[PDB]
């Protein structure tokens, strides 16, 4: 699963 | 301690994030208030980067 960055703040 | 290794690239979006490429070693990785991100050092710089794009070293 090509990783996805969890959104910020 | 815990230096991590890149497995998936990423391009820093935010001023404070890093740009990382697979196979690279991030040093002095520290956990932060933010969930899913880690603070590290790379090519003489410290920045945040996604904890789900790398792997610990040990």
């Amino acid at each position: 699963g090509p990783p996805l960055p969890r959104p910020r703040v | 301690m815990v230096d991590y290794i890149v497995e998936y690239d990423y391009d820093a979006v935010h001023d404070d994030e890093l740009t990382i490429r697979v196979g690279e070693i991030i040093r002095n990785v520290k956990k932060l208030q933010e969930e899913g991100w880690l603070e590290g050092e790379l090519n003489g710089r410290r920045g945040m980067f996604p904890d789900n794009f790398v792997k610990e070293i040990k």
